[PDB]
This record gives structure tokens, sequence and C-alpha cells, in this order.
């Protein structure tokens, strides 16, 4: 009963040739109309959104805190001797900072020299297109001392006492608000509380906090945070080649051949946290410089 | 080697009854008048086994539970669960941080099968439980003569070769060989199907041990008289025992509904493995390794298995079975409720099933006029003219001159179903007088019986003389009855409206043709007459001692004839007419005499009026039957005597060329041969019987129907459906409900099969376009086992779109439950629109949150990564892992809601297959609740506190609740114009391609 | 701030509807 393939009375795979053509033509016209309808409705959907601002922005309420070595498990395990052991890290650091070189930020028509001192926020009008392409404040690698250098094509980084810069998640229209001068026990930090978003690293328990001896932070003018003169963000369409602020963190006194946990928590009023997302506001890393 | 045993059982039995008393006693070594010594009896008792049928094969409850856990549908879900754990094994040991989706789904599928097994098992067990409350097996002791003494012992304590005596009323224990009878009439109705009480004569009469009279039978009751006999067969070696063992040893077959379920699974898994394999090859062509491609294969195949359709179908069948149980139509099998609708040939039993199996007064002859009495079981027929004096005279002759009276508890029972002591004929007459002529209680004692003359062996006649209480005449009233020829030979006067007339041949021949009218109609006629004796010659003191001629044998006054026969049940003719109206071929299968079977067939509808048999045409032309052509005879009667010498091809020809067939004098084994012959044509067969002879026929038939009270226990166990009320019209109800639920199953199946397209397409384009997952696993479970459950069940409550009893029975090889048109609609058109609507909601949410649809291409590579917490959107914003994951889950939730919105219109269009939704109408309250519950539950799964933590179903911004709205309206409009074109153009295209 | 959404209002309303529509359905299958 399963040899209905053909017969001398015209049937193929179950039906005739003229029937195959009728059904195929119907399905082509039907699916063509379905595709056209889906395309028209998706076009209306495209007409309900703007080019300069996402309609819903509440799912990115607490900005994240990422790092340069996008590790497979946020762990930095390498050998201070073997250059190939830490190649995966250095490669990503150079590729990340490749857009921050002095040669990359050379056009004066899209770049603006903010300043050597973190200042107040810079609002470049509204988010509409009435104004031209906004300017992006420059950020030279020299600001991250001891983690930038004047190296060649390959940034000779730190083998012993590694460097891990932190970055604040780029959010459209987000205006960072650092904590008030009434700081609720925020781990010794400089008195530049009004024009910089503080970020402080620490261990995780009584063991990690003891293994990690000394940490040295580097930023704009020497402050451990992000300057407010670089915010807010005006989208990729209006601000292409935008350079968000960076801040490096070096762990000088580490216990070699020991995996220790570090939590770099960014503080501020507009900076939230989450017990489910260890990256919202805070940031974790597992460093282990095994020799 | 059981094959040979079953074969030796399918052969008609043999005997050694035709033996001289000396030869019989020598063969059994038994005294003819003293039986045998108790020691010999006990030795045989402990030699071959007590006289009782071996109990049925006990069925443990754990066995039938494991039976409900397997099957065909549950087996598919089982292989699906096993494939889930297989894919989970391939995912756990090979990749890092494996996901527990497949494990969750595997245990869920296992739970689905187990829960369905528990529910269906509880239903079938409930039916068996209420069936067990019907075994009213009352122990019955027999009268045995042993060592020369009369002893009453348990039936099981009786053995072979010993004298047994039976009294009128006692049930024949074992199979005896009559040696000395005295007016003994036994009831062979439950075994061979002989209607009238066949008498038992010690002399050998017929070569057939069944038609003969020197054999008493197991399960038969002695109607009247007394008789003696030597036990020949005991226990399972008996006649009805060899029939019962055959019923237990036959095969049940495969129900049509189960076969349709199997074919449905063939198509489902066919397209499932086609998509899985083609997509597996495509995935390997792209980039995914064999490790991931195998998971894609198992995923696309398993996802194409309707997990919830098992429970919905089981509940559907259960619901229709519930309606069957409400009308006292119990079904021991959960799927046997459907078999009636697909039936195209019903093989009924005459005695007991079609007929009431009870002698009833049929017609009366008064004033040279035929008067039909009411023969309905519930007394709902036309009443005869009961006002003339001739009726009073006839009723007095019948109520007075008849050896029949009621019994002890007979008071609250109706006039017909009550018990009467005496002959079946006298019982019918007593019931008729007690029902139409007031009461025979005071009417009998009103005429004091002086001298009676009972029936005679030769020249049978029953007369008696009674006093006269009328206040106008002191003469004696003599009454007599008997065979019409005997009364015609002993009569001279004729009664008419009160006065008498001579035996003029003008009205006497008018009596003769009426005699042949009632006799040819298949009834048994009796003549009634009375006469007033002259009190001047027979004074009030002259006692007419019963010896000499004290009453004038001749010169009597004939009043009229009274015929009688077992009438068909009340709704039997109408029901047969409905079955033939639906296109079901009715074939009477009985072992009764043809003279009565043909008449009953004409009276119920199995033989239409005007259609002639081969013998009828031969008689109408006064020519031998060997001349007429059987093709000129639409109907035909097949004598069992001729059926024995027949081949398979011959019986096939009998069924193919004759539309109205009546099998008469057929053995139980021949009933089985007849059912097998009807099955060779490829048709669905239903057999309705009551006696033990219907046991092998009810077991082999596609569906057996037994009578709840008038049916023997053996055939009642071998049947698949029981009629507790004995209402044959339940057969009509059954074929209706069977066709109805068949169509409702089609609708429900198309509904659950429509949701598969938007359930799998997200995972398909997840592999092709490399976009984030549009729909998750748990969300799909919320549709297959959550929301759509009530709409699918409500689809079983759908009524008839047209008259289902007007269409012909479905073709088994053509009209399948799930044809290619259904897949062309669910998997082809409707489900496609549902999938497009789901993807629309997907892009709506992602684009509104910053991820334009064009940007989503190739994004899953980094989207599903748990550590790239800076995935750039279309606006340059950086999204962490849990942020975009929250968006993905709050993207799965509205996709699920979208499924509900499109299922609104899909349910409304599946509710009607041909009629417009405006024609049929939203009157299904279960369907309205199905929409309210579905919508409210969908909203609850998204807005309940903690859903994003338990089921990862986040709340929906209200605008999402309107993304799928146009797609639903589109589905409704498209299917509505489809059914409109099918309505106006019933010719080709829209009907042959989409109408399923 | 535009980075805040009153999810509790929509959630509460969705549950009120999920309750009313359900009790209405119960009234539908109970024609009295
Ligand atoms: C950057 O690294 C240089 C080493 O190349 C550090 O310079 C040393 O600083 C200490 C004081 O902390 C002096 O005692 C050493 O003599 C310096 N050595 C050299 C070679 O210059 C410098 O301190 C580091 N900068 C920071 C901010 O930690
Ligand atoms: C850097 O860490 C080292 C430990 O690795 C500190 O030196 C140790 O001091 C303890 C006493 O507290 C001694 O018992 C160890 O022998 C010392 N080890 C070494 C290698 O010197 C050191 O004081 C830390 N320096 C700074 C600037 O934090
Ligand atoms: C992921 C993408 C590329 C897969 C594309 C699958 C499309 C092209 C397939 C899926 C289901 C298919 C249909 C399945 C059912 C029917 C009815 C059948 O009697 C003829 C073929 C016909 C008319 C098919 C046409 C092609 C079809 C629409
Ligand atoms: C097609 C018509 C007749 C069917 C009626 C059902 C429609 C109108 C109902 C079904 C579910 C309903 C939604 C249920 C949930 C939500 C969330 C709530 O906080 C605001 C209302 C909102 C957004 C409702 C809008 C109206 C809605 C879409
Ligand atoms: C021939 C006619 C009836 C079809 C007209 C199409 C209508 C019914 C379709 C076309 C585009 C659709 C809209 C597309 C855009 C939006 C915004 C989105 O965030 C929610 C869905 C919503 C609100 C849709 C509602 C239904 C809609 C207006
Ligand atoms: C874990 C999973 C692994 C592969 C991808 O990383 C996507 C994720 C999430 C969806 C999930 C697959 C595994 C197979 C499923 C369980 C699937 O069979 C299925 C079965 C029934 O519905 C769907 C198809 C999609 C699926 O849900
Ligand atoms: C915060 O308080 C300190 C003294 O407690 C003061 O020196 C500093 O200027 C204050 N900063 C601001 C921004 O008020
Ligand atoms: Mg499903
Ligand atoms: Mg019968
Ligand atoms: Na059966």
């Amino acid at each position: 009963k399963k040899f209905i393939w053909n017969s001398e009375k015209k049937e193929f795979l179950g039906r005739t040739g003229g029937s195959w053509f009728k059904i195929l033509l119907f399905y082509v016209i039907f699916y063509g109309c379905l595709a056209g309808i889906f395309i028209g409705t998706i076009q209306v959907m495209l007409l309900t959104i703007s080019e300069f601002k996402p309609t819903y922005q509440d799912r990115v309420a607490p900005p994240g805190l990422t790092q340069i070595p996008q590790s497979q498990k946020t762990e930095i395990s390498f050998r201070p001797n073997d250059p190939q052991s830490y190649e995966s890290y250095v490669v990503s650091i150079v590729r990340f900072l490749e857009k921050y070189k002095d040669l990359a930020q050379k056009d004066d028509m899209i770049f603006e020299d903010c300043g050597n001192v973190p200042s107040e926020l810079k609002e470049r009008g509204e988010y509409n297109n009435e104004r031209g392409e906004r300017k992006v404040c420059r950020f030279r690698l020299e600001w991250l001392g001891n983690c930038s250098g004047l190296n060649d094509e390959t940034y000779g980084y730190k083998d012993g006492k590694p460097c891990v810069i932190i970055k604040l998640n780029r959010v459209l229209g987000f205006k960072p608000k650092p904590p008030k001068n009434e700081s609720l026990e925020t781990y010794p930090v400089m008195k530049y509380n009004p024009y910089v978003l503080p970020v402080h690293c620490t261990g995780k328990r009584d063991e990690d906090k003891e293994k990690v001896g000394t940490m040295e932070y580097f930023g704009l003018g020497g402050y451990p945070g992000f300057p407010l003169q670089y915010y807010p963000y005006y989208g990729k369409l209006l601000q292409p080649k935008y350079l968000q602020p960076l801040m490096a963190v070096q762990f000088t006194n580490l216990t070699m051949d020991t995996e220790i946990r570090i939590e770099c928590k960014a503080y501020g009023e507009n900076i939230g946290y989450s017990e489910k997302d260890r990256f919202q506001g805070r940031f974790d890393v597992k460093i282990e410089v095994k020799s | 080697k059981e094959r040979d045993m079953d074969e030796l059982k399918k052969e008609v039995s043999m005997d050694d009854h035709k033996l001289s008393l000396d030869e019989l006693h020598r063969k059994y070594g038994t005294d003819l008048s003293r039986g045998l010594t108790p020691a010999r009896a006990a030795e045989i008792l402990a030699r071959d086994g007590p006289n009782a049928l071996t109990p049925p094969p006990t069925t443990p409850e754990w066995v039938k539970f494991c039976r409900q856990l397997f099957g065909g549908f549950s087996m598919l879900l089982w292989i699906g669960a096993i494939l889930c754990f297989l894919a989970y094994g391939i995912q756990a040991a090979t990749e890092e941080e494996p996901q527990n989706d497949n494990l969750y789904l595997g245990v869920v599928l296992s739970a689905v099968v187990i829960i369905t097994g528990c529910f269906s098992y509880y239903q079938e067990a409930k039916s068996s439980k209420i069936m067990e409350s019907f075994k009213n097996m009352v122990p019955q002791q027999a009268l045995v003569i042993r060592n020369g003494e009369k002893m009453s012992i348990n039936a099981e304590e009786v053995v072979v070769g010993d004298l047994v005596e039976v009294k009128g009323g006692d049930r024949i224990p074992a199979d005896l060989r009559i040696i000395s009878a005295n007016g003994c009439k036994v009831d062979n109705s439950s075994l061979t199907g002989e209607s009238e009480p066949q008498t038992r004569s010690p002399d050998f009469t017929n070569e057939n041990p069944l038609e003969t009279r020197n054999i008493a039978f197991f399960s038969t009751n002695c109607v009247e008289g007394t008789a003696r006999g030597i036990v020949v067969y005991t226990g399972d070696r008996t006649v009805m025992g060899r029939i019962a063992t055959l019923a237990s040893g036959l095969e049940g077959g495969q129900t049509p509904i189960a076969a349709e379920i199997e074919h449905f699974i063939h198509i489902i898994t066919g397209v499932a493995v086609f998509l899985g394999v083609s997509f597996f090859i495509l995935s390997l062509i792209l980039e995914y390794t064999w490790l991931e491609a195998v998971i894609f294969l198992i995923g696309i195949i398993v996802a194409n298995v309707p997990e919830g359709l098992l429970a919905t179908v089981t509940v559907c069948l259960t619901l229709t079975a519930k309606r069957m149980a409400r009308k006292n139509c119990l079904v021991k099998n959960l799927e046997a409720v459907e078999t009636l609708g697909s039936t195209s040939t019903i093989c009924s039993d005459k005695t007991g099933t079609l007929t009431q199996n009870r002698m009833t007064v049929a017609h009366m002859w008064s004033d040279n006029q035929i008067h039909e009495a009411d023969t309905t079981e519930n007394q709902s027929g036309v009443s005869f003219d009961k006002t003339s004096a001739t009726w009073l005279a006839l009723s007095r002759i019948a109520g007075l001159c008849n050896r029949a009276v009621f019994q002890a508890n007979q008071e609250n029972l109706p006039i017909l179903k009550r018990a009467v002591a005496g002959d079946a004929s006298e019982s019918a007459l007593l019931k008729c007088i007690e029902l139409c002529c007031g009461s025979v209680k005071e009417m009998r004692e009103r005429y004091t019986k002086i001298v009676e003359i009972p029936f005679n062996s030769t020249n049978k006649y029953q007369l008696s003389i009674h006093k006269n209480p009328n206040t106008a005449e002191p003469r004696h009233l003599l009454v007599m009855k008997g065979a019409p020829e005997r009364i015609l030979d002993r009569c001279s006067s004729i009664l008419i409206h009160g006065k008498e007339q001579p035996l003029d041949e003008e009205l006497k021949d008018a009596f003769q043709n009426a005699y042949l009218e009632l006799g040819g109609l298949g009834e048994r006629v009796l003549g009634f007459c009375h006469l007033f004796l002259p009190d001047e010659q027979f004074p009030e003191g002259f006692q007419f001692d019963t010896d000499d001629v004290n009453f004038p044998l001749d010169n009597l006054c004939f009043v009229g004839l009274i015929s009688m026969i077992d009438p068909p049940r009340a709704a039997v003719p109408d029901a047969v007419g409905k079955c033939r109206s639906a296109g079901i071929k009715v074939i009477m299968v009985t072992g009764d005499h043809p003279i009565t079977a043909k008449a009953i067939a004409k009276g119920v509808g199995i033989i239409s009026e005007g259609n002639e048999t081969v013998e009828d045409i031969a008689a109408r032309l006064n020519i031998p039957v060997s001349q007429v052509n059987p093709r000129d005879a639409k109907a035909c009667v097949v004598h069992g005597s001729d059926l024995k010498d027949m081949t398979s091809e011959q019986l096939d020809d009998i069924l193919k060329y004759h539309t109205e067939i009546v099998f008469a004098r057929t053995s139980p084994q021949q009933k089985l041969i007849i059912v097998e012959g009807c099955q060779r044509q490829g048709a669905i067969v239903a057999v309705t019987g009551d006696g033990v002879n219907d046991s092998p026929a009810s077991k082999k038939a596609d569906i057996g129907v037994a009578m709840g009270i008038a049916g023997s226990d053996v055939s009642k166990q071998a049947a698949d459906m029981i009629l507790l009320d004995d209402n044959f019209a339940s057969i009509v109800t059954g074929v209706e409900e069977g066709r109805l639920i068949f169509d409702n199953l089609k609708k429900s199946i198309a509904y659950t099969l429509t949701s598969n397209i938007p359930e799998i397409t997200p995972f398909l384009i997840f592999i092709i376009a490399n976009i984030p997952l549009p729909l998750g696993t748990v969300t799909i479970l919320c549709i297959d086992l959550g929301t759509d459950m009530v709409p699918a069940i409500s689809l079983a409550y759908e009524q008839a779109e047209s008259d289902i009893m007007k269409r012909q029975p479905r073709n088994p090889k053509t009209d399948k439950l799930v044809n290619e048109q259904l897949i062309s609609m669910a998997y082809g058109q409707i489900g496609m629109i549902q999938a497009l609507g789901g993807f629309f909601t997907y892009f709506v949410i992602l684009a509104e949150n910053g991820f334009l649809p064009i940007h989503l291409l190739g994004l899953r590579v980094n989207w599903d990564d748990r550590w790239i917490n800076d995935v750039e959107d279309s606006y340059g914003q950086q999204w962490t892992y849990e942020q975009r994951k929250i968006v993905e889950f709050t993207c799965h939730t509205p996709f699920f809601v979208t499924i509900v919105v499109v299922q609104w219109a899909d349910l409304v269009i599946c509710k009607t297959r041909r009629n417009s939704v405006f024609q049929q109408g939203m009157k299904n309250k279960i369907l309205i609740f199905g929409l309210f519950e579905e919508t409210a539950l969908a909203a609850f799964l998204s807005y309940c506190p903690g859903m994003g933590v338990a089921l990862r179903m986040y709340p929906l911004k209200p605008t999402w609740w309107f993304c799928a709205f146009p797609y639903s309206l589109l589905i409704f409009v498209y299917d509505e114009v489809r059914k409109l074109i099918i309505r106006r153009r019933p010719g080709g295209w829209v009907e042959k391609e989409t109408y399923y | 701030d535009p980075f805040y959404y009153d999810y509790e209002t929509v959630r509460n309303g969705g549950l009120i509807f999920a309750a009313l529509a359900f009790i209405v359905g119960l009234i539908i299958i109970l024609s009295k």
C-alpha cells in the first residue's frame, strides 16, 4: 500500500501532475500574501519607533560594569613567564584600546577636548536631529597610568601585578549621579565626590580580602572613577565613534599561585545592583597569577 | 498447540444420543431407574471435575494498569520521553553548564503518559466494577436419583452417567439424555435460539443433537412437565460449555478508532522525522557540530509530538462514554463507544435481541374479522375494539379454560413482566385477559369449574364445564379450545355479535383463509369455542363425572381463533429503519426456524415489503425454484442446513448480491463464520445478541452488543458494549454518538495540531537565522498542557453540522480521522499564520527595547553567552547577560500570549468544519468558558507575583496584548470565507483540498 | 526618569482582569 508512487493513470508521490501544479501554485500565492502581510505589519512597527531613542529603556535601569579581559569565566589564570599563556588577554586589551590611540582621535570636527580635570555633565541639546552630528569628548590612553604605556603595536602589559580596566555600560540619555557627600561608608576614596562616578574594588570574604594586598586605581587626572563630562550618551546614530570613560585597576600585592575573588563595586545613586545579575552595578573577577 | 484446540471447538458438536436404552446404560454402566451408587458418583466427581464451567481467566489489576500505560499514543509519548533523556545525555556529559530543559520535558512527558493511564484505567475499571455488581449468580441444586433414592444436591456435585429428574420450573443442570418424559417442554432459547418451548421426547428424532428431543441442555430451563435423563456431558465438556470456552478463546481485533489513531501517528511522526532529518542535515551544512546537530534533530522531532493531545482525546472518548452510560448503555471499553458510528453492517439476533423472547397473544378472530392485539412490551400500541359481546365470550373461554395462574410475589410487577405458572401459550392468554378484560382473578372463580379435560397427546383438546352466575340463565357453560382443525371437526354452531348461525361454508371458508393468514404469518393459532348445555337434560345436580360422553363433542359454538408469537421489542422496528436509513446493512443471524425468522424480519425491517426471495418468486410463478434467477431476488433466506456445505467464496457471493439477508437455523459456530464472512468484505461489523450462541459472534465482531438483562452472562462478558435497559434503540443512539465524536475528534485534533507550527518555527529560525530564541520550552508547555487544554476538550461538545444519521457510514479505506486535508490546514495554513503573528510580537518587543529586527541576525552567538555582558544593540547601549535574558523571557511570555490570541480564532474556526460560525453559532458554553479560562490563565502566568522567578514568565507591557490581534482576525476571516466557498461550491477545489 | 516603569500597576491590573474574566467564565458555564 506504500507503492502509490506512480501508476499508468498519472500519480506522483500520491497525486497527479496537474494536482501537484494546482496545489503548488496555491501555496505559492498564499505564502506570498502571508509574507507581504507580515512585511507590511513589520513596516508599520518600524514606523512606530524613532531613530534617536529606544521607546523602552527600563530593562537597562542599573548599568553594568564590564572589564577588558572578557574571560571565559571572569577568571584571569596565566603564567608570569610564558608569553603565550596570557596572549588571549593582551590581544583583547589591545583590540579594545585600539580605538583610543592618539591617531584614532585626530579629526577636530567630531572630537572635542574635554579637559584634564573631571567636570560637570555636558548636555548637547535635545536628542532630535535638528542639530548636526554631536561631538565626542576625547579620552587619551595616558589617563590610565601604568596600564597604557607608550609601547609598540603590542601593549607590553603587566605580567606580575596585572591590569584590569573597568568600563561603565553605555546607556542612552543616562546621567550618572555619584553619591552625596554624605557617603555611607564607601571604602577610602578621594574627595572628588561631585564630578566623578566612584568605583571601588575589594575582596569577597575574609580570605580574598586578605590575599589581595594592595590595589592601585588609575583614571582621568588620577581619580578612581568615570568623569561626568563624558555623559550622557546620544545614541550610535548621533554620536558614532564615541569613547566611553575608562578606569584601570592594578593588583600589586597578590598571592601568586592562589585563585582570589575580587568584586569591583561602582557606587552612586543612579547605579543599581541585583542579586541575580552580578554585573548590574557590581563586577566580579577571579585572578590567579600561577608561576 | 492451542490452534488445534480452538479448531476442534469451531466445529459443530456431535453426540451418541441415538442409542437404545440398553446400549446407553451399558456404555455408561448406570441403572435406568436407580441411577448409581454414591461411591461411583463421588469417584467421578473427584475424577474429571465438578459440574461447572471453569471460571473466566482472571485479569489482575496491575496487568490492565500496565496495559493503560502502553498502547499507541502513549507509546509515542514514551519514545519522546526516551529521546528527551537521550538528548539530555548528549548535552550533559559533552558541554559546559548544560541546560535542564530536556530533563524537565522528559519527566513531564512521562508524567503525561502516567496520568492519562491512571484516568483511563479508573474509567475502564469503574465500568468493570459496576459490571461485577450484576453477577447475581444464585446457586441452583438439581434433583438426582442415585442408589434408588431422590436427592437434591448442588449442581457442581452432579456427575456423568447418572439419572436426573427435572420438574416444571427447574433449570436443566448438565446435558442429559432423556429416557422418560411426561409432557416435558424445555426452553432452548438461550442456547440454540429456538423461540417456542421445544418439547423433549425420549425417542430419537433428528440427526442433529440440537434439533432432537432426547437431549436436555445446560443453561436451559424446564418450562413444564417432568422428565428423566442420564447425564452425558458435564462441566466444560457441555454444549454451552464448549461454546463459552470458544468465546473466551477468540481474538478481539483492532477497533477502527485505534487504527485511525495509529494512522494519525504515522503522519505525525512522518513529518516529524522529515523535518528533524532535513534540518539536521541543514544544520550540519551550516556550522553546528555533530554534537549540537544531534540535539537539533531530537529537538525538532520531539517538539512535533502533541503531548497534550493524548489527554484531550482520552477525555473526549470518556465524555461520549459518559453520555452512553447515562442512557443505560454501558461500555466496558473506553474506545468501543466510537465503533458504532463507523459500523456499516449489523448482525442481529432474532430471539431475545430483536424479539422479546416471550409468547404473546398476537391476533384474534371475532365475527369473521381479524383484530390485532397490542404486542408491545411497555403497552403503547393500538387497542382493539373491546366492547362487543363476542369479545366477552372469547375472553371468558380463554380466561376460564386455561391451566395458568399467577404466583406468590406477583402483585406489584406489571401485567406482562410478571411470572405465570404453566404453558407459555396459557401464560400469554392470561396476560392478555388480565390486561384487557379487567382481571382473571374474580373472573375465574365466578364460573365454578365442575369437571375439566386437560390436553391430550393425540387429538389435542382442552375443555371444561363451568357453572353460570348470570342472573338470566341457569344453564351450564361448557368451554373448549385446541388446534383449529380439531375445533372445526367438533363444532356446528358459529357465534356472531351474540347470536348463533349454522356452519355455512360462506363464512367457514372465510375462517379457513384467516387461519392460513395467521399461520403463514409465522404465528401459532388456537381455536376457541363454547356451548350452553341444556339444564333440562343436565340439571344443577347432575355431576358430569369424567368418564363417558356427558358433553356434546359436536354442535358447539365457535367464537374465534387466537394466534400468538414472540413479538419484537418496542423501538426495534423504528431503530432498524434508522440504521438502514443511515446506510447500515442489517443481517438477521439466528438459529430459529425459518418460518418465523422470515416473518419477524418482515416485521422489523430486515426484509422490506415487496422484496421477494428466490422461493417467493418461484411460488409466485408456480414454477420450480431452479428456474428463477437469484439476481431477480433482492432478499434471501439462508438455511443453516445448507450453510454447512458452503465455501468462503459462496458466502461472499451471498453477501455481495443479496441486500436483505436472513441466516436461519445457524449454529453458534456458523454465526461466527457469518461474522467472519462479513468482515472479509472490509466492513465494520456490529453483532447484537443475548444467548450463549451469540458469544463467539459477539467476541469476534468489531463490536459486540449484549442485552443487560435478557442476555446470557457468557455473551455479556464477551461483548464490548452492554445495554442495561435492553432498549435496542440504544444502537441508533450509539451509531449517532460514534459518528459525532468521530467528527469532534477531527476538529479537536486539527486544533492541537495547528499550534505545532508556532511552537516549532521559533526553534527552526533560531538555527537558521541565528537570532535569539523567540519561544522557550516552558512557555510551549503552558500552551500544550495549559491554556489550549480546555478549548480542545470543549471541541468535543460540538453538535452536528448537518444530519449525521442521513449520511452513509464512513469508508475505512477512504475517510480517515486525520487525512492530508487536515494537515494541509493545521500544519499548512492556519498554524503558519499563527507562527507569523508570534514572530511579529517577537520583533515588536525587541525593536521597542532597542534591538531592531535587522540587528537580531547572527546575534544569538553572543546573545546566549553568559559572560559577554556588553552586547551592543541598535542604539549603542550595552546589555548585560541577565538584562537581555530578562528581555528574552519577557519575549517568550508574550509569544505564548500571542499563541492564545491566535488560538481564539483557531478554536472558533475549528468549531465548524463546513457551516459558517454564524450558522452553527457560539452556543457551546464549555467553549466560551474555554476562551475565558484560557485568556485569564494566560494573563495569570504573566502577571502573577513570582512568575519570572519560578517559570521565568515576566509581565507584559499591555501593548503586547494587541500585537497578535490582526493575525487572529485574519485567521478567522480566511477560514470563514473558506467554509463559505465550500458552502456555495460543493464541487471540487476548496472541498477536496481543505475540507477535512 | 525614563528608566523606570510602573510594572506594579500593569501587574495588578492584569491580575484583576485574570480574576474577572475567569469568574465570568464560571458564570457562563452555570446558566442556573
Ligand atoms: C608606575 O610604574 C613605575 C615603575 O616603572 C613606578 O615607578 C616607581 O615608583 C616608586 C614609588 O612608588 C619609586 O620608588 C621607584 O623608584 C619607581 N621606579 C621607576 C622605575 O620609576 C610608578 O610608581 C608607577 N606608578 C604608579 C602610579 O603606581
Ligand atoms: C606585600 O605582601 C607581602 C606578603 O606577600 C608582605 O610581606 C610579608 O610580611 C609578613 C609580615 O606581615 C612577613 O611574615 C612576610 O615574610 C612578608 N613577605 C615578603 C615577601 O616580604 C608585604 O608587607 C606587602 N607589601 C605591601 C606594600 O603591601
Ligand atoms: C525553514 C524554512 C526554509 C522551511 C520551508 C518549509 C516550507 C517551504 C514547506 C513547509 C510545509 C510545506 C507544505 C506541507 C504541506 C503541503 C501539502 C502537500 O499535499 C503538498 C505540499 C505542501 C503544499 C507543502 C509546500 C512547502 C511547505 C510550505
Ligand atoms: C477580540 C475580543 C472580542 C476578545 C476580548 C479579549 C481582549 C479584548 C482582552 C483579552 C486579554 C485583555 C488584556 C488582559 C491583560 C492586560 C493587562 C492589564 O494590566 C491592562 C489590560 C490588558 C492589556 C488587556 C486588554 C484587553 C484584552 C486583550
Ligand atoms: C485590512 C486591514 C483590516 C488590516 C489593517 C492592519 C491593522 C489591523 C494592523 C496593521 C499594523 C498593526 C499595528 C502595528 C504596530 C503596533 C505597535 C506595537 O507595539 C503593538 C501592535 C500594534 C498596535 C499593531 C496593531 C494592529 C495593526 C494596526
Ligand atoms: C536547550 C536548547 C538547546 C539548544 C539551544 O541552545 C536552544 C535551547 C533552548 C530551547 C530548547 C533547546 C533544546 C531542545 C528543546 C527542548 C526543543 O526540543 C523542544 C521540545 C519541545 O519543545 C521544544 C526545541 C527547542 C528546545 O525547547
Ligand atoms: C564634602 O565634605 C568635606 C568635609 O567633610 C569637604 O572638604 C568637601 O569639600 C565636601 N564636598 C562637597 C562637594 O560638598
Ligand atoms: Mg505542542
Ligand atoms: Mg437470543
Ligand atoms: Na471484542
